[PDB]
């Protein structure tokens, strides 16, 4: 979902450098930059709301 | 036990366990339904199979086994082998198209899910179109058919949510139903509204006269082309029928249908009529010329009611000639031996 939002990982291989400052000394994004269930051409196709943790017994 | 409560509880319980969140769940499902469409179509494109076929096979795999295909739609899709063949090509679709298959099913499911969740919406709606002449369950059911209709056309791209959308698509389904089934003798929607306007108008007219409007007022107040003959006619159609089986007179044990007489059936008098009439008409028909007598006997008594087109090859002059001369010798000798005079009719 968020992959395309921050173009860094879906556009080129930059999800590793997305980990900000300690990389100089599977998904791993920035410290905390996005807060919506959207599509980011321009923050247009969105849906900012709740987040379920539905346990499927399977 | 009693039927309204059980269904009410039936869907209310499922909504109670799964209402759809305002935005999220309706968005989610919506998105899946559409992708299903785009999927099925693209499936049609790569399989050459009609989107109708792709649609029913994903339905069977998600909604029901051979059981649901065999009883509902009689038998053209082989219960097992047929649909299966279709699922096999769907599997063969590599990584790229297989994706559409997997999506189509998931989309089909979501659909049903959205439909389930928005059933309270129907009943809440259908609740007010109650006293129109349809059973509450019948009303909810048509309205239900309406919500399914909405599901087919909602474009999630256009931000508005399914609530307001279903409202319209349901109200239309209901009103139609009300106009198509409510009466024994069907009445088009226009006549219906026509009747409502007539009623409403009679209402505002009752308002001050103290005189149930003569069909004069109703015409006036109604509008452009309303006249007495029109109103007397509409309200005549407005009266629903009466129960052929109704308690009559001292309701003790009276049933309305034993009293209506019968018309096609020849009461004895008529059977005797056709006996002598046919025997005597048959006697005259024999001792004669079969040239213009049978022509007018058959043209008049055998098929339909054409002097020229009445006689075979011989023109009009021999027709009128034998018609009028044989018809009069026949009448004047029948005047002698008076058998026909006493008008059998
Ligand atoms: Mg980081
Ligand atoms: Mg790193
Ligand atoms: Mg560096
Ligand atoms: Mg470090
Ligand atoms: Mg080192
Ligand atoms: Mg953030
Ligand atoms: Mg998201
Ligand atoms: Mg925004
Ligand atoms: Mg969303
Ligand atoms: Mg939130
Ligand atoms: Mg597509
Ligand atoms: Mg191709
Ligand atoms: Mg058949
Ligand atoms: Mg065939
Ligand atoms: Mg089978
Ligand atoms: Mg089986
Ligand atoms: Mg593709
Ligand atoms: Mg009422
Ligand atoms: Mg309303
Ligand atoms: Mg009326
Ligand atoms: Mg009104
Ligand atoms: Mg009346
Ligand atoms: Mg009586
Ligand atoms: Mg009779
Ligand atoms: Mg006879
Ligand atoms: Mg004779
Ligand atoms: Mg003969
Ligand atoms: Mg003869
Ligand atoms: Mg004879
Ligand atoms: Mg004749
Ligand atoms: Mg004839
Ligand atoms: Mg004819
Ligand atoms: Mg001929
Ligand atoms: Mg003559
Ligand atoms: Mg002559
Ligand atoms: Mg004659
Ligand atoms: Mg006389």
């Amino acid at each position: 979902l968020a992959a395309w939002v921050e173009k860094e990982a879906y556009k080129p291989g930059e999800i590793l450098a997305e980990l900000p400052e300690p990389y100089l000394f599977g998904d791993k994004i920035v410290a905390a930059i996005d807060p919506e269930e959207e599509v980011i051409a321009e923050a247009e196709g969105v849906v900012h709301l709740h987040e379920p943790a539905s346990i499927l017994v399977v | 036990k009693i039927s309204t409560s059980d269904p009410v509880r039936q869907y209310l319980h499922e909504i109670g366990q799964v209402p759809l969140l305002t935005l999220e769940e309706e968005v989610e499902l919506a998105r899946k339904v559409e992708e299903g469409m785009e999927a099925i179509k693209k499936l049609s494109e790569i399989t050459g199979l009609d989107p109708d076929l792709i649609r029913e096979v994903v339905r069977a795999k998600i909604l029901g086994s051979a059981r649901v295909r065999h009883i509902p739609g009689l038998k053209e899709t082989l219960d097992p082998k047929t649909v299966e063949e279709i699922d096999q090509k769907l599997k063969s679709l590599p990584k790229e198209h297989k994706r559409y298959l997997h999506i189509a099913r998931e989309g089909e499911a979501a659909r049903q899910h959205l439909i389930e969740a928005n059933l309270r919406l129907v009943v809440s709606i259908a609740k007010k179109y109650t006293g129109r002449g349809l059973s509450f369950l019948d009303l909810i059911q048509e309205g239900n058919q309406g919500l399914i209709r909405a599901v087919e056309k909602f474009e999630y791209k256009r931000r508005f949510k399914f609530s307001t959308y279903a409202t319209w698509w349901i109200r239309q389904a209901i009103n139609r139903a009300i106009a198509d089934q409510a009466r024994t003798i069907r009445i088009p929607v226009h006549m219906v509204e026509t009747i409502n306007k007539l009623s409403r108008t009679a209402r505002q007219l009752q308002q001050e006269l103290g005189r149930e409007p003569t069909y004069e007022e109703i015409a006036e107040a109604m509008g452009p082309g309303w006249d007495a003959k029109r109103v007397e006619e509409t309200l005549k159609i407005a009266q629903e029928p009466v129960s052929l089986e109704t308690p009559i007179g001292d309701e003790k044990d009276s049933f309305y249908g034993d009293f209506i007489p019968d018309e096609h059936l020849p009461s004895p008098v008529d059977a005797a009529t056709q006996s002598l009439l046919s025997e005597e008409l048959e006697k005259a028909l024999s001792k004669l010329s079969e040239r213009e007598a049978m022509v007018l006997k058959l043209r008049k008594g055998l098929i339909d009611g054409e002097e020229v087109g009445a006689f075979f090859g011989v023109t009009r002059e021999r027709i009128r000639q034998i018609e009028n001369k044989a018809l009069r010798k026949l009448k004047y000798h029948e005047s002698r031996t008076r058998k026909l005079r006493d008008f059998l009719d």
